[PDB]
């Protein structure tokens, strides 16, 4: 935790947070999405899921 | 501009003429209005310079928590804030990034301040009597209403010795002395 | 200068407000510190609340002497002024010189047809950390009143037992050097606003070997405070008494000035109470 | 009847010795209260870091 | 307070102690008086008024 | 509750909280009764301290459930018996004044 | 000396007052409330 840094520091300490209020919070608040566009998210998707 | 009818609006539904979204909620021409500044450039400079104090939170806050170097300078940073008057708190840098606005800059402008002491009873009425001249700040006087006065600056802006305007004051409490022809 | 006062005092009333308001906040940063080094879920609150586990970089980046003396404590040493009541008797003069000796950096003021705005203005604008104003009952003194001057606060003692200096005997004259202190008993936290008011009164930074120490003794919510000066044997210290002795009750302690009247009282004894005679600090 | 007011504290030859004794105990032990005075490599990407942070604090500044 | 005691040895008697006024308030007596003889001063807690009747429960 | 019975007899055998300060309080309406079927010592409200008046000691009283609706600010969570029958004479009718109590 | 006496003796009093009637609630509730979720356990069975 002393050595670690930028994004990857963000997105570790983002992910512990996620971890602990999904055990003991509601699914809803705890994980909503970010707001996209109807055809922005769907090719979105289905180039990641090619 | 006729308001459409109704098929008109299901073709036309993205259309807009006077707001568009660069025009970020009009958020400028709607500050520039709360505290009455004169030209559209002076909003985007001091958003320029919010945006330089974000970024170096950022990175500050990417840094490691327990970092001297960390600590060091985001103490630098809140407390140059807190003299120069834009935050208002001194112990929370989420604040630091959160709370540094245009606004805040834009009401440490001076006429913001004289209308808070109540030298002006509008900021409207502050900018004229600054542009006619009555203000001083220190001993010398300020002509620019976009003068951007600190904390212990704030403790010197005064009227200037000669106005009519610290005249009828002085009159109206009852304690004009022509000796200094106040 | 007055200008600078009223501004600064404005805005610590405003940051103590806002601190006291942010105390819960910095409870829950406490809870997310503590679950994120020992896994453990986060409560609801916490855990549907988005702005602070937002904002918990900034705040996770975040991390004692009192307010009033945080910023000159072990910088300035404190100069006083010993002033006495108004018109005073003899004795009660001798008291004052009394009280002028046993601090050091005090001076000694002589009050008469000196007002209280006049004096504590002039103490502001020439600089003096404190003012004791000394109150007689024909000749026996029974008050003694402290304040801190940039806006600080004042407590108000009533000294009952007294014995002089010059009451006791010619032995001498007093050893003036910068002393050592003793606090006992001082434990609640009206306790530490005592002694660190008493504290700051004093000079800092005394050396390893004087020979003057200075108690406080709290004994049953009555201060007694004594001077002995102390020489170390072979086997065991001897100490001579020296100074006055009197115990000192305090019984209010204002936030302003002593000149200022509605003050913030932060406490006060309360005799008709019902149960005055109960507790010990109250 | 009853009283509202513990009445003060006469001093006693043993409330005197009480004092010495504890005022003896604390200098032998030498444990007083007193004001004292208030005095006064890493790694290649934090120096990186440390090097583009300060950099740009200056020009902020 | 004027009638309560005859002497300023019976005031000493029974100083320091706590009265109470029939509208209430609180207060204790606290020294006796010379020049009258029964008469003391006693400290309340709030203005007592000159209507009212002070007392001292006694067993 | 105590087995079969709905009533269940039993001795008084001492008076909680008879020294408590302030009057018609839980500690001050409970006494201690030790049931005859089994030998066995339990603690029991009765109504009223009046009614304490008239309890007193080695009396054969009659309990029965004491069935709460809903709580109350002191009362003590625990007691389950009150006292209906004091030595054969109940006691709503030596507290109105009907009876007397026979010893 | 009196007045000191006194108030010393009187707050002694109230002091064990207090702890002697918290002492029996406490019994009263524990063992009392012991028997009776018992009881009720044993019943919901039924």
């Amino acid at each position: 935790d002393d050595q670690v840094i930028g994004k990857a520091r963000s997105r570790t300490l983002e992910m512990r947070l996620n971890r602990l209020s999904r055990v003991n919070g509601h699914q809803d608040k705890i994980n909503k999405l970010e707001k996209v566009p109807m055809h922005i998210r769907r090719g979105m998707i289905d180039k990641h899921v090619k | 501009v006729r308001k459409l009818k109704h098929h008109e609006q299901k073709l036309l539904k993205k259309v807009d003429f006077l707001e568009w979204k660069q025009d970020q909620g009009h958020r400028d021409t709607q500050v520039m209005r709360t505290y009455h500044i004169q030209n559209r450039e002076d909003y985007h400079k001091y958003n320029r310079i919010c945006g330089d104090i974000r970024r170096l939170a950022n990175k500050l806050s990417l840094l490691p928590p327990t970092d001297p170097f960390r600590r060091k300078h985001e103490q630098l940073l809140l407390d140059k804030l807190y003299a120069m008057g834009v935050l208002t708190t001194k112990s929370k840098i989420s604040d630091l990034e959160n709370k540094v606005t245009v606004s805040a800059i834009c009401r440490r402008r001076l006429p913001v301040i004289m209308h808070r002491l109540k030298m002006a009873e509008t900021i409207q009425d502050a900018v004229k009597f600054i542009e006619q001249g009555h203000v001083r700040v220190g001993p010398n006087l300020i002509n620019d209403p976009a003068y951007l006065v600190t904390r212990n600056m704030e403790d010197y802006v005064t009227w200037v010795d000669n106005s009519k305007i610290k005249k009828t004051l002085l009159r109206y409490r009852n304690q004009i002395d022509d000796f200094d022809f106040s | 200068m007055l200008r600078r006062q009223a501004r600064e005092r404005r805005e610590y009333l405003y940051r103590k407000a806002q601190e006291l308001q942010d105390s819960q906040l910095q409870q829950k940063r406490q809870i997310i510190k503590q679950a994120l080094a020992q896994g453990k879920p986060l409560p609801k609150e916490l855990a549907e609340d988005e702005s602070l586990q937002k904002d918990f970089r900034y705040d996770q980046s975040l991390k004692q002497v009192d307010d009033e003396y945080a910023a000159t404590s072990g910088i300035m040493d404190p100069r006083i002024i010993v002033t006495t009541s108004r018109d005073p008797s003899t004795r009660l003069s001798q008291f004052a010189k009394e009280i002028k000796l046993l601090f050091p950096n005090a001076v000694r003021l002589n009050r008469g047809n000196y007002v209280m705005p006049n004096l504590v203005d002039a103490c502001k604008k020439s600089g003096t950390t404190d003012l004791v104003v000394l109150h007689e009952h024909r000749g026996v003194p029974t008050s003694l009143t402290i304040s801190h001057f940039p806006h600080g606060p004042t407590a108000q003692f009533s000294l009952h037992n007294v014995v002089m200096r010059h009451d006791i005997i010619n032995a001498g004259n007093q050893s003036e050097v910068n002393p050592h202190l003793i606090f006992d008993n001082f434990t609640t936290a009206l306790g530490k606003r005592v002694v660190c008011i008493l504290k700051h009164l004093f000079n800092a930074g005394p050396k390893k070997d004087s020979e003057r120490v200075i108690t406080f003794a709290n004994r049953g919510d009555f201060i007694s405070v004594r001077q002995h000066v102390y020489v170390r044997t072979r086997e065991g210290v001897e100490i001579a008494e020296v100074g006055p002795r009197f115990e000192m009750r305090l019984f209010e302690l204002r936030l302003g000035t002593l000149e200022n009247k509605d003050a913030d009282v932060e406490w006060q004894l309360r005799r008709f109470i019902r149960t005055a005679n109960k507790k010990d600090y109250l | 009847f009853d009283r509202t007011a513990k009445p003060v504290p006469v001093i006693t030859s043993e409330v005197t010795e009480s004092l010495e004794d504890m005022i003896r105990r604390r200098i032998q032990d030498s444990n007083f209260d007193d004001l004292q005075r208030r005095t006064l490599a890493l790694s290649e990407e934090l120096q990186k870091a440390h090097s583009e942070i300060s950099e740009l604090y200056a020009n902020l500044v | 307070i004027k009638d309560m005691f005859s002497s300023a040895m019976e005031v000493a008697r029974f100083e320091g102690a706590q009265i109470k006024t029939v509208s209430g308030i609180r207060g204790e007596i606290k020294r006796a008086l010379s020049k009258p003889e029964g008469h003391y001063r006693a400290a309340f807690e709030d203005k007592i008024l000159m209507s009212d009747i002070v007392i001292l429960r006694s067993w | 509750p105590f087995g079969g019975s709905s009533h269940a007899k039993g001795i008084v055998l001492e008076k909680l909280g008879i020294e408590s300060k302030q009057p018609n309080s839980a500690i001050r309406k409970c006494v201690r009764v030790q049931l005859i079927k089994n030998g066995k010592k339990v603690t029991a409200f009765v109504p009223n301290d009046g009614c304490l008046n008239f309890v007193d000691e080695n009396d054969e009283v009659l309990l029965a459930g004491f069935g709460r609706k809903g709580k109350a600010k002191g009362d003590i969570p625990g007691v389950r018996f009150k006292v209906v029958k004091v030595s054969g004479v109940s006691l709503l009718a030596l507290w109105k004044e009907k009876k007397e109590k026979p010893r | 000396f009196e007045a000191r006496q006194r108030i010393e003796e009187k707050n002694k009093e109230s002091s064990d007052y207090h702890a002697k009637m918290a002492h029996i609630v406490n019994t009263i509730n524990t063992e009392e409330g012991a028997e009776k979720n018992k009881y009720e356990r044993e019943r919901k069975l039924r």
